[PDB]
This record gives structure tokens, sequence and C-alpha cells, in this order.
């Protein structure tokens, strides 16, 4: 039994660990794949090979048997993994049972609980084979979908969803009781292209794929219609979801909710940075006076309503539009009164106008090196006070 | 009428329910996801990855 393909390659660049422990795995997998399988089949939890699965296959590679290393070997043995899963899809097919017809495959953005459903899932007499793994990108899935139905066999696609900040508070939970969480790469990438993929199953193939789908943000209610699977799906565009994402995860670091560890493998490759730098804030100001400042948003009809008042001793009275605020260039200093903060900026009254810095440069964090009220100078990360009293 | 598979997969998700209500059916079903490699299968594969080191 060979690979069912030639398993591709990531580039790491300069991180030589991670390339040393990619070829181990390519080289593993490749010349090791009948004792795997095996091993696989007879031995691990998967139902005697049935339940296929690339994170399951994971945990047959030495790179992955301490908890501590599985968040950073885990993109460097995808690949060697979800190949492995290829060839035990097709020696599940090969074998001849007649009495099973039906092939399930089960989806989902990370944390959405997809994995403990399957394992909730009993296997009937007529179950011949359950896949779990991405569809966002439906190519690899069409090779498999093809071969079931070359042998008469009754697909079912299943999407189970959640709402990516709710999946992200799982993902962090089974980062500490197992060492692999997700990043939010990943997570806004899967949550936003999944209802294109299924898009793409549906168009190929046609009636003969039954796709179903269930919402764990309404207590796993299952939703039969295709039609009602996409409305369900349908959770924001890739550039919203990451964004929300990246808020979520610096905000739960700042407050002492996760290490830097969960962090870290949250953040995976991200720049945060050129993230929150994409954030608009076109209908919002911040009202300010004695009291502290109030965050307020426009609706369609004009009407300012308030979101969120941080008390504050100190400021004078003023209303400044968040949107007009000028970027601040690299390499310049800028001075004057921080009017306003969150997650991805920083807010700072100058001589000239209203200015808005990342809320992180360079990896450093500018945010909590300035409280609001504050009189500050930001240049480059050099940050000074200019408070007095005369 | 209703296929196998959708049977399964609607008795799955009453079995999602059940873990939002009962904190001991939750943490067998987590026990049981992040078990890992039994000590069974774990000394299996430690003979394949030392047989076959570089």
């Amino acid at each position: 039994v060979k690979l069912s393909s030639d398993i591709n390659l990531r580039d790491f660049g300069n991180n030589e660990y991670l390339s040393s422990v990619q070829d181990e795995a390519i080289r593993f997998a490749t010349e090791q794949t009948d004792e795997i399988l095996s091993l696989y089949s007879q031995h691990a939890d998967t139902e005697g090979g049935r339940y296929v699965c690339a994170d399951t296959f994971k945990e047959l590679f030495p790179a992955f048997e301490n908890k501590e290393d599985r968040a950073t070997v885990n993109n460097a043995i995808h690949n060697s993994a979800a190949v492995l899963s290829s060839t035990q899809f097709d020696e599940v097919l090969k074998r001849d049972e007649p009495q099973k017809k039906e092939v399930i495959f089960v989806t989902g953005i990370p944390g959405s609980g997809a994995t403990s459903t399957v394992k909730n899932m009993m296997m009937q007499d007529t179950t011949k084979l359950l896949f779990e793994g991405q569809l966002a990108r439906p190519q690899s899935a069409f090779r498999k979908i093809e071969q079931c139905l070359e042998r008469n066999l009754e697909v079912t696609i299943v999407a189970v969803s959640m709402r990516a900040e709710r999946a992200s508070d799982n993902t962090y939970k089974r980062f500490n009781e197992y060492g692999r969480g997700a990043s939010i790469g990943i997570m806004a990438d899967i949550q936003a292209n999944l209802p294109d993929g299924l898009k793409q199953i549906r168009d190929k193939f046609g009636d003969a794929v039954k796709i179903v789908g269930i919402n764990q943000d309404r207590n796993s209610e299952f939703i039969d219609k295709f039609d009602d699977v996409i409305k369900m799906l349908s959770l924001g565009s890739q550039e919203q979801i990451l964004g929300r994402l990246a808020e979520k995860i610096q905000s739960d670091f700042d407050s002492g909710k996760i290490s830097r560890e969960c962090f870290n493998q949250a953040k995976g490759s991200m720049d945060l940075e050129s993230v929150f730098a994409k954030k608009e804030y076109s209908q919002q100001r911040v009202v300010t006076n004695s009291k502290g400042v109030t965050l307020e948003t426009k609706s369609a009809n004009e009407l300012w309503s308030k979101v969120e008042q941080i008390p504050v001793t100190g400021m004078k009275a003023g209303i400044y539009l968040l949107g007009q605020a000028k970027k601040a260039e690299t390499g310049q200093t800028y001075s004057g009164e921080i009017i306003y903060k969150d997650a991805a900026a920083v807010f700072q009254k100058t001589k000239n106008g209203l200015v808005r810095h990342n809320a992180t440069h360079n990896e450093e964090r500018l945010a909590k090196l300035v409280e609001i009220g504050q009189n500050v100078s930001i240049g480059s990360l050099i940050v000074k006070s200019l408070e007095y009293s005369a | 009428q209703e296929s196998n598979a959708i049977r399964m997969i609607k008795e799955a998700c009453e079995k999602n329910r059940r873990m939002m209500t009962d904190e001991a059916f939750r943490k067998e079903v987590e026990k049981r996801l992040y078990a890992g490699p039994s000590p069974e299968l774990l000394a299996k594969l430690r003979v394949l990855w030392a047989a076959n080191k570089e």
C-alpha cells in the first residue's frame, strides 16, 4: 500500500526546525505507509479504521508525541497526515462490503465541536466510512466524493457551525488540555469560505450529495435543506471574522484570560498590526467631557447611540470623528492627549488634528504604554509622558 | 422517508444537547477525544519509530 499521492511541502523559510520536522514526517508517511495504516485501523480509536481524519493520524507521528510540541509541529506534519487520510479513505473503499452503502463527510470551523459530534454518532450497520476534514477548499474532497459515487455509495455532508468567538473559546481549552488549538487565520478562512466550498460541491454533483447542517448556537439544531445550510453559515467575510478574532485574542491576552503560549498558537503567522490597521471607524465618534469618554455609533438615519463609557478625570469637552483620524506616518513624533483606546487603535489629539496609531507596532504593544486622558509623545518605539504641573 | 445516516446525525445532535446539561457526560466524551494514543498503541509506535530511524 503506497500513498495515494505525493505529499506537498510547505515553505518554512529560515525556520530549520520545522523544515526538518516536515521532511521527517514525509519520510515516515511515505516509507511506512503500510504499518501506519495498520496501527490506525487495528489499534487507534477509529472504529476499525472507518473514522478517517488527519488529526487522528497526527498522533502516530513521533513529532506529535509530547503535548508541549503539538501547536508548533502541526502545520509541518499536516499534509502528511491528510494524504495518509486519503490513502486510508481509499483502502476502506476497496473492501467488498455490499451491506455498507453510506459515506458521511463532517466539517466545521475548529472549536465548533465537529469531532465531539462525530464521537456522539453511533456507527450503523449501513455506515461504510466517516471522513472529517475541511471543505472550504473542496478540490481534495471532489476526488473522494467522485469515488463514492462511482461505487454507488450515498454521500452525506454535515456542516457543523458556531460563531467564531465562541469556537475560539473552545480552541483555548483544547490547547490547554491537549496541546493543539487553532490559528485565527485558518478559523477565519474556513468560516468565510465554507459556504462557497459547499456551493462548489452542490454544483459539481447535485442532489446526489445530501448536504445538511448543525447550528451549535441554537442547541445543535439540525438543518435539513441546502439553502438553509448556506443561510446559517453566512457569518461574515474573511476580513470581518479575522478582524474580530484578532481583537479577541489580543484583549484575551492583555486582560490575562490566556497565557502567552495560547495567544501565540492562536496568532499563528498573522501580522496583527496589519489586521488592526484594516479596521474601519467611519460610523463612530468619541465624546469627551469632565466625567470620561463615550464611544458612540451612527445608524443609517444619522442617530447616535452609546456603546461604551470609560470614566476618566481631567479631560475637557470634545467631539472626535474617529473615521477622520490621520494615519500616523512611521519615523515621525506625535504629541498630545490620548482620547480613546481599544484592542486595534490608539487615537491621539495633536495640534494638527486627531491621529490614529495602530495598537501594535512591529509586535510591540503600544496600547498598554498609554492611558486615556494622558498627554504623551509617540514616535519610532519611543513613548514619553508630557504630563506636568505649572 | 429519511435515510439511516440522517437519523444518526439527528441522534448525534440530541447527545450534543445532553452535553450542555450533564457535566459528567461531557467530561467522558472530552476525556476520550484528548486521550491520545493508548499505552498499547504507544508501545507499538515506539518500536515502529525506533526501527526506522535514519
